[PDB]
């Protein structure tokens, strides 16, 4: 278990997937070049994770970039750390998805996605030991909700023996790009359900009210939303990019986190929460951190952890503090808050503590949960769904590319049983 | 004030010996078959093989199943427009044929008129030269 | 690559073409010869001498509009083989122009937009400009659009339809002609875009001070808007919207494809100092009825959809903050089955003006394209001048003498008052 | 459509008719030799409506000039612009209609109608673009009447997709020739209400009652009546010969102001009304010009519009003046008078403004309307032929001829269903 | 000789087994090299072989389903110890599923390891068996060594098996299936082996915290602690001593009934090594220490058992009149029930050869020590807190489809807790006159 293959499609997943890979590049000393300049040995112990040593020195992401538009693409290599990926990664069409799940799932997503299992196979077959797969989109539009979950099938039958990880951004009306939202939302949910061992719920629907409330921002912008998602992002990925015995990899995290297959949809949190031009504020302690475990606004699904049960959770430290204050602020906030960890999981919360903090914070906290509360983010999409679906609206643009109403039907009672299944485990009594 | 002291044995680096406190209040000692086998042993392992094997086909038959579905939509969609072209081609002769029938229909109609009005004339004109010449 | 093919039908359709064209040429720095001292590729195409040609074809029954093409500045800037013409016009009359007429130009007009085609590597479809008023307008559109449905099946098609007014009118069966073309062309449109010239009339009058507004006047406002919508197909921006994307955004049932346009700021080439009105004014003026291209009142009506397209010194969040005020705004009623109902372009080039036109420059514009179920109001006053014609069957004859049925009109007024009918089940809660 | 191909046919035809040539001529700038002398390039601009390019630098009117007595015609050849006319288009025979329209029908006329068409068919099958036909013509007499109506006839049968247009002058007691005009107008008007698209109402009665009334001419003569009828005659076809949007061809026109094919009987009306080479001192205010012009003094048909209601109408404006005065002062007269305007007819009145103004006059005012009032017209000549025809008056000049009392029967039957069809208009409502 | 092999299973089983020989070596006075100054013990021989070149070679095999851990001891002190060929490793772990590790993986690796320790068989003369080192945890400590165990008792039938088991701790733990992984192994298990020494990684911690005054103990912290432990127990088999002289010594002084083959450990003195003073602890205070239950290597409560047999280790300055005098003053004091069957009594072994320490460590250097190995009752008090941890995700069936979907039936979950339920009533009964 060593390399993993990272993938991002369409705007959100190319925006959110750059971030990413500057962020974690500052902290593994990788300059835009791909040059080391760091001033440590933990940050290469697991390079080999993330990146790739190329000819002679210099290290690049194992990324493929995946658009069914050219424009993205451009923003991405003109942007901070472009130049570090591989050019011939890069893999995009010509004419986009027009916010269409069903254009970006069964056609022009259809006509692209060889080139970019070519891309994948390179980069898998090269491999030693690989891990799997981590995919970044949104599930809102139609490039990286339908092309994001026609590559997971697709990449699942070639590869199904790997475990598929994904970064996938709920839609919401406060920050959305396209009408038909609730539909590709609703759609992609359903290809989650069966085909990915564990996701990332980021919901744009959290960010937007963190941002607002908690940041006093005023009119938030993707950058300030992006700024949050990827302190998440570098946060959950800590344990696969240093030494460490705690959820090292991608199926030891999937055995821990996920006790029933299709409840694999996990709530991000994160302490503290700051905004871009917020820099310089000094504090937090150990039971500061842990105190935002149960608070709903640090969370990145629009959920309240209150409303649910935990099943299980994995929390991660980053800088130097004492892991016997950390063990025992974290064995009080579950005996504090037992009501909200299902008793019948015994020892359901695993913690890890990294020395290495991350740029602009001298000690933060990465919470993932696997929350019965996740079932508000669904409920809240299949509200949407059934306002516009109950009213047939839109749908000749998706019955026009060869769907049947049926699909629809199919993909809502799924998310439906879903709800249903994350609602009777909460009620689970055991005793 | 009683304990019992049986020695055991005595080594180089090392002696034994063994304290007794009490004797058994009861008496009588304490009052395995498997072996197991190689063949017993790769059965299990191996009917434990074919159930990993059979669920890996099963979920690759479904993925097959999804395959087949992602073809038939993307031909539903061929065929829907190739009807909507043959649809709009034959509304669309029906249609120039019908205005062409109706409109030599309405020209011919007129031109017969007009026809007729020529007929009328040459026999006004047989009437007047009954009158002119005759008596005249 | 991204290909638009533009179709101009009969003078309404050829003249905005000329306004349209001479902009797009002044935003692109295209000279009227072809040269130039990229997405422009999308609407132009490109010689081995380095001169840049639209991706237009013009179509007039009667030669003398277009010949003022092939005489005028421009000439030079068209091959003289995409610039097509008949002898004698459709008469105002639909049944002219669609079958007596247009039969004798159809298959050259066809052949000349397969060699168009012929030249795209990625064609998104075709915007069709044209009135509802003129037979050649009315009656030769109908006739392409079948015929595009024919060799083209379900590749979109997009109208820059004129709606009549009868300030500027020149016949009397302009309602006939405008329901006989809606009718017939329903179906193989995917999306309309119709322009009230009583509104442009207005908007010319009361923003830009002139007393008799003329075609030339008309024409550069209702370019700046057609330029808006293609904006974002010509450039790319902050944030792009392609054919497909208006289509998805704007339209929520087949039938339902009428977007009202709304554009701000229309200020005079005299005066201010307009004090560059700030993101939230032009927004906040996109949802005033004077700024519109079509006269209707949203306010007894429902938005379904709110495409907004900025172009020139615009900032993502100024917009963000503008929309949230929208969202606010309880005398801006959305439907039921909405969740949402926004989409945002930005483009960095501000509007261009044409040298020594009525328009004054500024450093931001706004269009917003939005589906109201108000706009209804348009079609049934266009509905009820048919009713009192077609009661006491006036100037009927003159279609039926071309071969054409009173079924026809009993057809088109039925399909009409279901489309009347489908607006008003569309806002129902 | 393009060109026009004019016929005059009868003593009143060719008086007219040459009146006609002589001023538009003199608009267009075109000398008695045929050379051009004007300026304003907007008088060449449609000069080929009305005139052939003579090989030279000459322009020859596309004039035909019939007759079956040479007197007109000759008088035609000394008259001012005699010499303009191409000499192979004069047709004349020597015997004479005498006033009967079986003469003319039947008889003389149909003896030389073939040499007529042999010259209409060279001027018809020249042109690029024939927009149809123009005939000048009496309604009383024998040629104009019963010969143009046969032209009317022939014509229509080898060019049946042209437009057949009229300027028919009808017959009064106070002007007369014979005791027989009834018979021939009510023969004419028969052959006019099936075989025109459009038929200028030119009214004896009315010309009269304006040079008497108006004029102040205590016995107008056939020159006074002409000189009204001239400026009617160039009104009527300004929007033909110039450059313009409204009217600017048979076809348009036709389609634009005739609502039923057989309500085809124009009323023309005029302004300011001037008698012969009397000039001017004051030169009327387009608020005066829009009045006058929708006034019973003005009209060149015997009828009170005031007594019908109008179809459509096309209002002409000739001189510089504002567009926007005009719109202003056309739209006040419709809402101010909108009883006399159908309901059922929307938009019915359409304006154009030439900015060239006929000669003698700084402004003028042309109206073209299809008014119900009309059949007062056709009534008045309708009572006439029915006082003689109760008694058989007359009839044996016509039954003389090969003509049946059948043909009289029909021919007054067809004009008082035309009568009893603007009736059925004038009550109809829109409701 | 009577030649001991060692097998070092998963993580737990190698870290561990780095702190045993690290100790072993410094016991003999092996340098990391192998060598080892000859002069006139030699029972170090049933433990390391020896080479042409004069070296010293553990009688061991080192197993991992991953190679991070045993590249350490490839790349560390005592690379030059270890031949490469019985430092065996796959490429991909088996992810704390002891399906994984047993049917998946394994499956891929067993053959290998065989022949290792056939290879490494056919060195001895006189062969005794084997000591398994591995965690009940892990996929490999759990699904592995059951795969091994049972091979083994295939190829060398009647040989002694006995096992040094790492038993789970949430404050250690990195896995929530840690319970099924113990449970699992522990039926696979307890028919092929003859003795096993648990280790609670709880009590380790604990005594860590306590008597070492280390705030946060580490692998390496627990590891040394454990390795004491371990080196008293196998001191009589690599020192010509008395007592447990032979691998069937243990079942005979410890196991009087097969499946009840678990001792309990307790280990004294542990002392800081940064104390002051100190001290020295007489044979009187170990030997009382050795009935503290916070002294003890599984947490348990003898008081609540009854012992069936009992074995007193002394190392270093320790006399026979000072032990039996420290048995009948405790005598006096407290119970020590012993079961009806049983006489109330102890086996005693003084083993000369003094306590030793690594150099840097955290254990003071002492002059006298003593493990006490008992089997209790009271050891399944322990069984009873896996098997309740074990039966709360069951009764869901949390995690299961983990299992199943490596090829193992539900079945063997519902079979391995019902011998669970067996072994507590086994020793219910064991302890009823
Ligand atoms: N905005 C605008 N409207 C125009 C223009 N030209 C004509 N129209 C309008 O379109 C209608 C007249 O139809 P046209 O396009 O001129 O006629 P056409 O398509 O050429 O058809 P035919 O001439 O009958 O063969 C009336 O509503 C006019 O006001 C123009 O340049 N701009
Ligand atoms: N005392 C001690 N316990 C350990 C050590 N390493 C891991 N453990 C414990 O063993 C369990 C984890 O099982 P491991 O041995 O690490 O895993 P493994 O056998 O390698 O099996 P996989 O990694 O799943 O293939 C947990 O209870 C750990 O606390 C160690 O060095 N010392
Ligand atoms: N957090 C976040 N959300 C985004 C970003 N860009 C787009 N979105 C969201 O993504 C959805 C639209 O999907 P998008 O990626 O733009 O369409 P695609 O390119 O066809 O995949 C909507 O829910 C947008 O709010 C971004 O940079 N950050
Ligand atoms: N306005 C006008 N009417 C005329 C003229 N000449 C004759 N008429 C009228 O024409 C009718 C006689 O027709 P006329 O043309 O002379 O007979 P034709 O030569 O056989 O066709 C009577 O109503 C006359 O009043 C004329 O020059 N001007
Ligand atoms: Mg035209
Ligand atoms: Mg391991």
């Amino acid at each position: 278990m060593r390399e993993i293959v990272h993938i991002q499609a369409g705007q959100c997943g190319n925006q959110i997937g750059a971030k990413f890979w500057e962020v974690i590049s500052d902290e593994h000393g990788i300059d835009p070049t791909g040059s080391y300049h760091g001033d440590s040995d933990l940050q290469l112990e697991r390079i080999n994770v993330y990146y790739n040593e190329a000819t002679g020195n210099k290290y690049v992401p194992r990324a493929i970039l995946v658009d069914l538009e050219p424009g993205t693409m451009d923003s991405v290599r003109s942007g901070p750390f472009g130049q570090i990926f591989r050019p011939d990664n890069f893999v995009f069409g010509q004419s986009g998805a027009g916010n269409n799940w069903a254009k970006g799932h069964y056609t022009e997503g259809a006509e692209l996605v060889d080139s970019v299992l070519d891309v994948v196979r390179k980069e898998s077959e090269s491999c030693d030991c690989l891990q799997g797969f981590q995919l970044t989109h949104s599930l809102g539009g139609g490039t990286g909700s339908g092309m994001g979950t026609l590559l997971i099938s697709k990449i699942r039958e070639e590869y199904p023996d790997r475990i598929m990880n994904t970064f996938s951004v709920m839609p919401s009306p406060k920050v959305s790009d396209t009408v038909v939202e609730p539909y590709n939302a609703t759609l992609s949910v359903h290809q989650l359900v069966e085909n990915t061992d564990e996701t990332y719920s980021i919901d744009n629907e959290a960010l937007y009210d963190i941002c607002f409330r908690t940041l006093k921002l005023t009119t938030p912008t993707y950058g300030d939303l992006n700024h949050l998602v990827s302190a998440t992002m570098s946060g959950v990925t800590t344990c696969l990019r240093f030494p460490g015995q705690l959820n090292a990899d991608l199926r030891k995290l999937a055995v821990n986190m996920v006790p029933f297959p299709r409840l694999h949809f996990f709530m991000p949190g994160f302490a503290p929460l700051t905004s871009r031009g917020s820099q310089q504020y000094r504090a937090l302690t150990v039971p500061e951190l842990t105190q935002q475990m149960f608070d709903s606004k640090n969370m990145m699904a629009a959920c309240d952890p209150r409303h649910g049960r935990y099943l299980t959770v994995a929390t991660i430290f980053r800088g130097r503090m004492s892991m016997k204050e950390v063990d025992e602020q974290m064995l009080n906030i579950q005996n504090k808050n037992s009501s909200y960890f299902v008793e019948w999981i015994p020892n359901n919360v695993k913690t890890a503590v990294c020395d290495i903090p991350p740029r602009g914070l001298k000690m933060s906290s990465t919470f993932i949960g696997n929350s019965t509360a996740i079932q508000e983010l669904f409920k809240r999409i299949s509200e949407q769904f059934t306002a516009m679906f109950r009213r047939k609206a839109f749908l000749h643009w998706y019955t026009g590319e060869g769907m049947d109403e049926m699909e629809f039907t199919e993909a809502e009672s799924n998310m439906n049983d879903l709800v249903s299944e994350y609602q009777q485990y909460q009620d689970a009594t055991a005793d | 004030a009683d304990m019992e002291v049986i020695e055991l044995n005595k080594a180089t680096s090392g002696q034994s010996w063994e304290v007794i406190l009490k004797p058994p209040s009861f008496d009588g000692v304490p009052e395995r078959r498997r072996d197991p086998s190689l063949e017993e042993i790769q059965k299990k392992l191996e009917a434990a093989e074919e159930r990993r094997k059979y669920q890996e086909a099963e979920l690759l038959k479904h993925l097959a199943e999804k395959r087949e579905h992602e073809r038939e939509v993307i031909q539903k969609a061929i065929e829907e427009n190739n009807n909507f072209i043959k649809m709009a081609k034959e509304k669309l002769a029906q249609k120039m044929e019908s205005n062409k029938e109706n409109r030599e229909a309405h020209l011919a109609a007129m031109l017969e008129r007009l026809q007729e009005k020529d007929k009328h004339a040459e026999e006004v004109r047989k009437n007047k030269e009954l009158k002119e010449e005759a008596s005249r | 690559m991204r290909e638009c093919i533009s179709i101009h039908v009969g003078q309404a359709g050829v003249q905005i073409g000329n306004a349209c064209w001479e902009l797009y040429c002044l935003e692109h720095g295209i000279q009227p010869d072809g040269q130039m001292p990229d997405s422009f590729n999308t609407f132009f195409s490109e010689t081995g001498a380095g001169k840049h040609v639209p991706r237009a074809v013009f179509v007039d029954l009667e030669p003398t509009v277009i010949d003022e093409v092939r005489t005028g500045t421009y000439r030079q800037l068209f091959h003289p083989e995409q610039l097509i013409t008949g002898k004698e016009d459709a008469a105002n009359n639909y049944a002219r122009g669609h079958y007596t007429i247009g039969k004798e130009i159809i298959d050259l007009v066809l052949d000349r937009i397969r060699k168009l085609a012929d030249q795209c590597t990625g064609l998104q479809g075709f915007l069709v400009f044209h009135s509802f008023g003129g037979g050649t307008g009315s009656g030769f559109t109908s006739l392409l659009m079948e015929r595009l449905s024919v060799d083209y099946g379900k590749k979109s098609k997009l109208e820059f339809s004129i709606y009549p007014a009868p300030q500027v009118s020149t016949a009397v069966v302009e309602p006939y002609n405008s329901i006989l073309t809606t009718h017939t062309t329903l179906e193989h449109s995917d999306c309309a875009f119709m322009v009230d010239n009583e509104a442009i009339y207005d908007i010319c009058r009361r923003n830009l001070d002139i007393e008799r507004p003329t075609y030339t006047n008309l024409n550069r406002l209702i370019s700046q808007i057609v330029s808006s919508i293609t904006a974002s197909l010509r450039f790319d921006g902050a944030l792009n919207v392609d054919l497909t994307e208006f289509q998805t955004n704007l339209v929520p049932y087949p039938r339902i494809h009428f977007p009202l346009a709304t554009y701000a700021p229309v200020i005079s080439a005299e005066k201010a100092y307009h004090e560059q009105l700030s993101v939230a004014e032009i927004t906040n003026a996109c949802f005033e009825p004077a700024n519109q291209m079509v006269k209707c009142d949203p306010r007894h009506g429902k938005y379904m959809a709110c495409c907004l397209l900025y172009r020139g010194d615009v900032v993502p969040k100024d917009v963000n903050a503008a929309i949230a005020t929208i969202k606010t705004k309880r005398s801006i009623q959305f439907v039921d089955w909405c969740p949402t109902g926004f989409k945002v372009g930005i483009n960095y080039q501000p509007p261009t003006v044409v040298p020594g036109g009525d328009l004054a420059k500024v450093q931001r514009a706004v269009c917003m394209l939005s589906n109201t179920t108000a706009i209804a109001e348009a079609w049934a006053r266009l509905d009820h001048k048919f009713d009192l014609m077609y009661a006491k069957r006036a100037f009927v004859h003159w279609y039926v003498g071309e071969g054409m049925e009173e079924g026809e009109f009993s057809e088109a007024r039925e399909d009409m008052a279901a489309l009347e009918k489908d607006y008003e089940e569309v806002g129902v809660d």
